[PDB]
C-alpha cells in the first residue's frame, strides 16, 4: 500500500531506531512482544506502513539493522523492545572498520553488501506498493557513514524511483570524539548529494544545547537525545499514518522542498519542548507553538539561519486544531521578518494537518525548513578537512585500502562547488 | 427527468461531497441507512431507487490517496453509499499537476470513465455534471483536466458545472500551487462551461465577521458550499413559482465562449444571536449580496463592472419585493454595468426555505438568496498568479520535477501566455464605447 | 525525562474488533465488505476525527427520524408530486429506448 | 459540554500526575544496583 | 487589548514589584496559587492588561524580572507571593556592578540585554494591542541605574510608538547610602530625557519622613515604603482595569500632562495616609481628600512645590461618589493658591473618575503633578556631581570600563540644559 523499510546503520543508528521504534509501537499499542492490546481502531487501519503480518495475531519490524560489530546488537536485542525484531533481518560483520570511512566503504564493507541486499530485497517485493526506504545514520563513524553510502548507491540503481530518507548525524565542531572524523564527512556528503531524495541534519550539540537550556535535565543520557530524533521522525510520517484535515506524505513534502536537485538538506526542529517548571505556567495554542518553533535556539541543527535566507519551510502539524489561527500564522511569520526569506519565491511555507495528536500530548508541530545557514556547517567542515589534508596527515590508513588521492581531491571540489552555487542562491535578485 | 451527476475529484471534492449529501439526505428524508420509512420525485434528480427500496446517492467520489476514501467507508453513511461508487488510487499526485495528468491518472481514467458510464446509463434524461475539485492539489488539478478532455468528447452536449478551490493570494496550503493552478486553466478554459471559485480566506473572513465562529475548521467552510450549491439545486428539487434549471442560468451568463467564471454570494449568513434581533427582508438580503465584504472572493466587484446577475430567491419570497429591490439597485450609481446590457438581473424563485443541519452555524431563517456575479473585477486575480507564476519560473524552480514526470516545458509559457490573453479579452470586455 | 507529562492515552480516554479478530488482512476486507457492526458514535464518546465530528449527530436505527428527535427540523414540505403521465413516461424510456 | 468535558481532560491529566509522582516514592523506596549480575565472587 | 508589561531592574526593583504584584493579585482576587478565588464579576474582566492566560485557570504576571546579581531572586522566589512568576522570566547574570553604571551599563550589561530583550519581545507579541511598557528602577544602584538604561534605550528604537513609564528612584541627599551615587546619578537622567515619556521622581527620604508624621509608625521597613509606591503604582491604571463615570489610561494623563518633550518628571500623592488614631477622628470626605493632596507633607517626593510654579495637575479620584464637589474642588484650589500655577495656562488640573474602590477601603485618590520645584532636585545633584567630578576622584573605575571622559562633560551640560529652559519656563510673560 504505502510502506516503509527501516534501514538502519551503526551504533548510531541501531540506538537511535531502536528508540524510534519503541515510539511507534507505543503509537500503535504495541506490547514488546508483538501482539495488539489496544482499542484503537485506527491504530490498526494502517499498521502495515511499519510492520509486516504474523501468525498468531503478531506483528513483525521491517527494519534491517547493520553494524560491522557484534557488541551492539545484543543492546538491542536485549532492551526494551529488543525481542520484537526478528534474528535474520540482523545482518552484522565480525569485523569493526575502527571509524575508517574507507574500511566500511571498500574493503570491509564488499563482503557484506550483498547480504543486507538480499534482505532489503525481500522486504521490498513483501510489500505491494513501497513507498520508499529510509536510513538513519552518523556522518562519524566508520559503518554508517561509510558502509551506509555504499547501501544507498546500489539500491537508488535497484529502485530509483523510490524516495529515500536520510537523518544523517553531522558531527560539530565544538563536541568532537572522533580524530578522523573530517576525513569520513568529506567523503560522505559526496555520497548524498548525488544519492538521497531527502536528508535531515541532525547535530548532537544542538540536542545537547537543547536539554540543557529549555529541558533544564540534570544529567542526560544518549537515551534523551535519541527520544528527540525518534518524536522528529514520527512528525514526518504521522499523516501518512493516520487521516487529518489537511493530508501530505513525504513525497508531497519532497517536491515542495527541493527546488533544486542539489539541495535537500534541511533543519528539523520540535514544537512543544518545555520543562517542568514551564508546564504549570502555559496554556498550549496555535501562537505557542510557532513561537517555541521559529526560536532558533530550538532548533536541532549547528547553525543560526539568521545568518541566511529560508528557501522553502514546512510545519507539519499535530492534533485538533483550528486552521484560520494556522494559515494566519504562518502567513504572519512571512510578513513580519521581511529579510529573512526568499523573495523569488512567493508563498514559503507548506503546512500539512494530522487530526491524531502525538503520543502523551494534546498539540504538537514539527517542521522542515531549507536556509542558507546550511552551508555554514560545510565550509566550517572544509576549514578542517583541509587542514588534515594539506600536510596528509592519517592519510596512509586511508591509502592503504586502496583508494588513490584523487578522490580526496573531487570530494572537497564537489563539496566546494555546493556551497559556492547555494551562496549564489543567498545573492540572487527576484526581479 | 431532471437528474444531476457528482464527480467530486480529490480530498476537497471528496469532503465537500460528503457536506452536500448529509445535507442532501437531510432535507429528502433519507435515513443514513438509505431509506425514507416515513409513511414523490424530489429525491429522484440526486438519489436512485433500488431494486429492495433504498435510494443512492448519484456521484462517483474520486480520490488518489485511499484514506480520505477509507474514512467515508468507515464512516455512517457507509451503507448509504454503494461501495463501487467510492474509486481510490495507491498514490497521490503529491501536489504535481504532471503526475496528475500524464503517470498516475491514465491508470483509473478508464475505470472512472465506466462507472460514470453506468451512472449515466441509470439516468435517462440527464441536466448536468457537478465536477468539484480545488486547483492546488495535483490529482484534483490534474486529473480534473484528464477527466474534462475526456468528458468533452464522450459527451458533446452536456452542461458540465464546475465548483473549484482557487488558490488564495496571500495564504497558501502549497508552495508549488501557482504552477498547476495556471496549467490547469487550459483545461478550465476550453473543457468547462461554467465555474464557481472559491477561496478559503474569503470564507474565512466572512464566517469570521458573521458567524462569530473565531475558530473554524474544514467542515465550517463545507457547510457554506453545500449550502450554495443547495441553493442552486433547489428550483430543480422543490416547487417554486420561477424555476430555474441549469440552461437557462447557463444561458444567461456567459457573454462569451472564453468568459465562464461567474461569482457566487449567499445570504444571509449571520448566526442565531445575530438573527435574533435583526428583521430580514428581501431588501436586506439583496443589498447584503452587493457589498464587498461578503463577496466570497478576494477581489472588489466596485472596481470593475458586472456584465450579468443571476438571482436566486428562495423561501417565503415575494416577487413584489423582489422587483422593488431589483429598482432600488438599479436606480444607484453604486452599482456600475457596460454599456452593452442595460438589464442584468436574472430572477429565479423557490418556495421551500432552506433546510439547517445542527451541529452548522447558519440559522433558520425563512428566507434567503443567491447572487450568481459575472463580472470584470475578477482579472486582478489572475493579474496576481501571473506575477507570481512569472517570478517562480523565472528562475526555473521546481521545473525539475515536471519534466522528470514527464510534460515539455514549453507548455508552461504556451498556459501563461492562454491566460493572459485571457485577460486581455477581459480588459477588452471592460472597454466601453462611449 | 521529556515525556513524564500524565500520559493520557487518547483513544484509550475516549465489537468490529470482534469481527475481523484484530487482524489488519481481516479488516481491510471487512471494510471493503461493510460488516462493521458498531459505528464512531456507538463507540467513542467525544468525536476523533473530522469527518467524525461532521457525522457525529444522526441515529443508526431505522425508525428514527431527527424530526421527532429535536423539534426545528420540522419544515413545511413544499414537494412536487411527480403526476401519473409523468412517471408513465420517465419509466417507460428508462426500461425501453423508443 | 465543551468546556466541562475540557476541564475533565485537566483534572485526569493532575491525577495522572500524581499517580507517577507516588510511584516516584515507591521506586525511591526500592534499592539495588545488581544490573542482573552480582561479581561472581560476591 | 491594552496590555502592560511589567519591566524590573534593580534589588528596589524587584522589591517594589513584589510588593506591587502582591498588591493588585489582591485587588483581582488571586490566590498564591494562581486560580481565581473572588467574588464579583468586574474582578475578572480586564484580568488580561497584567495577567496573562495559563491552563487550569491559571493566571502568570507578564513581568521581566532582572538582576545582575542572583542573591535577589531567590527572596523574589521565596516571598509569598513567589511562586506565581514563570521561571523562565527571571534573567540574571553571575556578576554584579558594584554601584558601577560603567559595568552596568557597558561592560557587564552586555551579555544580558539580548536574554532579556528575548523576553521582552516574547511578552509583547503574545498582547494583540499592547498599550505601552512600564518600569520601575533606582538610579542609585549598579544594574538598574545601569544596564535598566541600556534596555529603555533599545526598546525605543525597536517599539517607537509604545508608552514608557518610570517610576524610578532617586537618591536623596540628605539620606544617601552611596558614595558614586551622583555618578551613576548624572549618567541616568541624560538617557531619561533623550528616551521616556513620563517619570515619577521617587525619594526615599520622603517616606522615611512620611511613616514618621502621617501614619506615625515606630519601626518602618522597606516593605511599608513599598506598600507606598505600590499603593501609587496601582492608582494611576485603576481607570484602565475598571470602567468609571470619567475614564482615562496612560496615554490620557501623559498626553494632558506634559507640554514639551523636555519635561516629563513628575510628582505623585496618595491621598488616604493616616496613622490608626486618626481613623478614630475623621469622616471620610472628598473636601478631606483634597485638604490632604495639596498638602506638600504628604508628597511622596524630595521638593517643596511652594517655591516653584504647577505646570499642570492631575487628580485620578477612586471609588463611588457624586462629583460636584471635584470640579469645584479643584476650581477652589486653583483660584485660591493663583501665584503656584502658572498663567499662561488656565485650567491646570485634569481630573479622572474610576468607579470600583480599591480594596479595604471606600474612597481614595492619586495625584500626578508637573511643577517648577523639580528643579531643585536637579541642581542639587549638580553641587555633588561637579564636587566630586573637578578632582577626577573615583573616576579609575568608571575609566577602566573603556568609556571615555568626555560623556560626563555632556551628560554634565544636558542636565545644565534642562534645568535652563525649565528655570526659563518659570518666569515666562
Ligand atoms: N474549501 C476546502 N478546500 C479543501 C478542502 N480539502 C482540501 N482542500 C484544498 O485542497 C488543496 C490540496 O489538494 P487536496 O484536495 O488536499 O488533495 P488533492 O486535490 O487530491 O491533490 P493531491 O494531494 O496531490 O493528491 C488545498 O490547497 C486546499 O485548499 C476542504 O475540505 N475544503
Ligand atoms: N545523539 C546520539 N549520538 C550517538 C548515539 N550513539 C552514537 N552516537 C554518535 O555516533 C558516533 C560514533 O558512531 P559509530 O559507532 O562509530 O558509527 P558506525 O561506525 O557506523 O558504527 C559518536 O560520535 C556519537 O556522537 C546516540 O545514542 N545518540
Ligand atoms: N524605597 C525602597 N528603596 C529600596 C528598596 N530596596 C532597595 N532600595 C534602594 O536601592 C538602593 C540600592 O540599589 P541597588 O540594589 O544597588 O540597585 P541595582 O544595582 O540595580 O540592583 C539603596 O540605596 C536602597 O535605598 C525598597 O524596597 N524600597
Ligand atoms: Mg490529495
Amino acid at each position: 500500500m504505502r510502506e516503509i523499510v527501516h534501514l538502519q546503520a551503526g551504533q548510531c543508528g541501531n540506538q537511535i531506531g531502536a528508540k524510534f521504534w519503541e515510539v511507534i509501537s507505543d503509537e500503535h499499542g504495541i506490547d514488546p512482544t508483538g501482539t495488539y492490546h489496544g482499542d484503537s481502531d485506527l491504530q490498526l487501519e494502517r499498521i502495515n506502513v511499519y510492520y509486516n503480518e504474523a501468525t498468531g495475531g503478531k506483528y513483525v519490524p521491517r527494519a534491517v539493522l547493520v553494524d560491522l560489530e557484534p557488541g551492539t546488537m545484543d543492546s538491542v536485542r536485549s532492551g526494551p523492545f529488543g525481542q520484537i525484531f526478528r534474528p535474520d533481518n540482523f545482518v552484522f560483520g565480525q569485523s569493526g572498520a575502527g571509524n575508517n570511512w574507507a574500511k566500511g566503504h571498500y574493503t570491509e564493507g564488499a563482503e557484506l553488501v550483498d547480504s543486507v541486499l538480499d534482505v532489503v530485497r525481500k522486504e521490498a517485493e513483501s510489500c505491494d506498493c513501497l513507498q520508499g526506504f529510509q536510513l538513519t545514520h552518523s556522518l562519524g563513524g566508520g559503518t554508517g557513514s561509510g558502509m551506509g553510502t555504499l547501501l544507498i548507491s546500489k539500491i537508488r540503481e535497484e529502485y530509483p524511483d523510490r524516495i529515500m530518507n536520510t537523518f544523517s548525524v553531522v558531527p560539530s565542531p565544538k563536541v568532537s570524539d572522533t580524530v578522523v572524523e573530517p576525513y569520513n564527512a568529506t567523503l560522505s556528503v559526496h555520497q548524498l548529494v548525488e544519492n538521497t531524495d531527502e536528508t535531515y541534519c541532525i547535530d548532537n550539540e544542538a540536542l545537547y544545547d537543547i536539554c540543557f537550556r529549555t529541558l533544564k535535565l540534570t544529567t542526560p543520557t544518549y537515551g534523551d537525545l535519541n527520544h528527540l530524533v525518534s518524536a522528529t521522525m514520527s512528525g514526518v510520517t504521522t499523516c501518512l499514518r493516520f487521516p487529518g484535515q489537511l493530508n501530505a506524505d513525504l513525497r508531497k513534502l519532497a517536491v515542495n522542498m527541493v527546488p533544486f536537485p542539489r539541495l535537500h538538506f534541511f533543519m528539523p526542529g520540535f514544537a512543544p519542548l518545555t520543562s517542568r517548571g514551564s508546564q504549570q505556567y502555559r496554556a498550549l495554542t496555535v501562537p505557542e507553538l510557532t513561537q517555541q518553533m521559529f526560536d532558533a535556539k530550538n532548533m536541532m541543527a549547528a547553525c543560526d539561519p539568521r545568518h541566511g535566507r529560508y528557501l522553502t519551510v514546512a510545519a507539519v502539524f499535530r492534533g485538533r486544531m483550528s486552521m484560520k489561527e494556522v494559515d494566519e500564522q504562518m502567513l504572519n511569520v512571512q510578513n513580519k521578518n521581511s529579510s529573512y526569506f526568499v523573495e523569488w519565491i512567493p508563498n514559503n511555507v507548506k503546512t500539512a494537518v494530522c487530526d491524531i495528536p502525538p503520543r502523551g500530548l494534546k498539540m504538537s508541530a514539527t517542521f522542515i525548513g531549507n536556509s542558507t545557514a546550511i552551508q555554514e556547517l560545510f565550509k566550517r567542515i572544509s576549514e578542517q578537512f583541509t587542514a588534515m589534508f594539506r600536510r596528509k596527515a592519517f592519510l596512509h590508513w586511508y591509502t592503504g585500502e586502496g583508494m588513490d588521492e584523487m578522490e580526496f581531491t573531487e570530494a572537497e571540489s564537489n563539496m566546494n562547488d555546493l556551497v559556492s552555487e547555494y551562496q549564489q542562491y543567498q545573492d540572487a535578485t527576484a526581479e | 427527468m431532471r437528474e444531476c451527476i457528482s464527480i467530486h475529484v480529490g480530498q476537497a471534492g471528496v469532503q465537500i461531497g460528503n457536506a452536500c449529501w448529509e445535507l442532501y439526505c437531510l432535507e429528502h428524508g433519507i435515513q443514513p441507512d438509505g431509506q425514507m420509512p416515513s409513511d414523490d420525485d424530489s429525491f429522484n434528480t440526486f438519489f436512485s431507487e433500488t431494486g429492495a427500496g433504498k435510494h443512492v446517492p448519484r456521484a462517483v467520489f474520486v480520490d488518489l490517496e485511499p484514506t480520505v476514501v477509507d474514512e467515508v467507508r468507515t464512516g455512517t453513511y457507509r451503507q448509504l453509499f454503494h461501495p463501487e461508487q467510492l474509486i481510490t488510487g495507491k498514490e497521490d499526485a503529491a501536489n504535481n499537476y504532471a503526475r496528475g495528468h500524464y503517470t498516475i491518472g491514465k491508470e483509473i481514467v478508464d475505470l472512472v470513465l465506466d462507472r460514470i458510464r453506468k451512472l449515466a446509463d441509470l439516468c435517462t434524461g440527464l441536466q448536468g455534471f457537478l465536477i468539484f475539485h480545488s486547483f492546488g492539489g495535483g490529482t484534483g488539478s490534474g486529473f480534473a483536466s484528464l477527466l474534462m478532455e475526456r468528458l468533452s468528447v464522450d459527451y458533446g452536449k452536456k452542461s458540465k458545472l464546475e465548483f473549484a478551490i482557487y488558490p488564495a493570494p496571500q495564504v497558501s496550503t502549497a508552495v508549488v500551487e501557482p504552477y498547476n493552478s495556471i496549467l490547469t486553466t487550459h483545461t478550465t478554459l476550453e473543457h468547462s462551461d461554467c465555474a464557481f471559485m472559491v477561496d478559503n480566506e474569503a470564507i474565512y473572513d466572512i464566517c469570521r465577521r458573521n458567524l462569530d465562529i473565531e475558530r473554524p475548521t474544514y467542515t465550517n467552510l463545507n457547510r457554506l458550499i453545500g449550502q450554495i450549491v443547495s441553493s442552486i439545486t433547489a428550483s430543480l428539487r422543490f416547487d417554486g413559482a420561477l424555476n430555474v434549471d441549469l440552461t437557462e442560468f447557463q444561458t444567461n451568463l456567459v457573454p462569451y465562449p472564453r468568459i465562464h467564471f461567474p461569482l457566487a454570494t449567499y445570504a444571509p449568513v449571520i448566526s442565531a444571536e445575530k438573527a435574533y434581533h435583526e428583521q430580514l427582508s428581501v431588501a436586506e438580503i439583496t443589498n447584503a449580496c452587493f457589498e464587498p465584504a461578503n463577496q466570497m472572493v478576494k477581489c472588489d466587484p466596485r472596481h470593475g463592472k458586472y456584465m450579468a446577475c443571476c438571482m436566486l430567491y428562495r423561501g417565503d419570497v415575494v416577487p413584489k419585493d423582489v422587483n422593488a429591490a431589483i429598482a432600488t439597485i438599479k436606480t444607484k450609481r453604486t452599482i456600475q454595468f457596460v454599456d452593452w446590457c442595460p438589464t442584468g438581473f436574472k430572477v429565479g424563485i423557490n418556495y421551500q426555505p432552506p433546510t439547517v443541519v445542527p451541529g452548522g452555524d447558519l440559522a433558520k431563517v425563512q428566507r434567503a438568496v443567491c447572487m450568481l456575479s459575472n463580472t470584470t473585477a475578477i482579472a486582478e486575480a489572475w493579474a496576481r498568479l501571473d506575477h507570481k507564476f512569472d517570478l517562480m519560473y523565472a528562475k526555473r524552480a521546481f521545473v525539475h520535477w515536471y519534466v522528470g514526470e514527464g510534460m515539455e516545458e514549453g507548455e508552461f509559457s504556451e498556459a501563461r501566455e492562454d491566460l493572459a490573453a485571457l485577460e486581455k479579452d477581459y480588459e477588452e470586455v471592460g472597454v466601453d464605447s462611449v | 525525562n521529556l515525556y513524564l507529562l500524565g500520559y493520557q492515552h487518547y483513544f484509550q480516554s475516549k465489537g468490529n474488533y470482534s469481527v475481523h479478530q484484530n487482524s489488519h488482512e481481516r479488516y481491510q476486507e471487512a471494510v471493503r465488505k461493510v460488516l462493521l457492526k458498531t459505528f464512531p458514535n456507538q463507540v467513542f464518546r467525544v468525536p476523533v476525527t473530522d469527518a467524525q465530528n461532521f457525522s457525529f449527530w444522526r441515529s443508526n436505527i431505522p425508525g428514527v427520524r431527527p424530526e421527532k428527535a429535536i423539534p426545528w427540523i420540522k419544515t413545511p414540505h413544499h414537494c412536487l408530486i411527480k403526476s401519473p403521465m409523468t412517471r408513465f413516461v420517465d419509466h417507460s424510456h428508462l426500461n425501453d429506448k423508443t | 459540554a465543551e468546556k466541562e468535558e475540557e476541564r475533565q481532560e485537566f483534572e485526569a491529566g493532575l491525577a495522572a500526575n500524581k499517580a507517577c509522582l507516588d510511584k516516584i516514592q515507591r521506586i525511591l523506596s526500592e534499592n539495588q544496583a545488581l544490573s542482573q549480575n552480582v561479581h561472581p565472587m560476591r
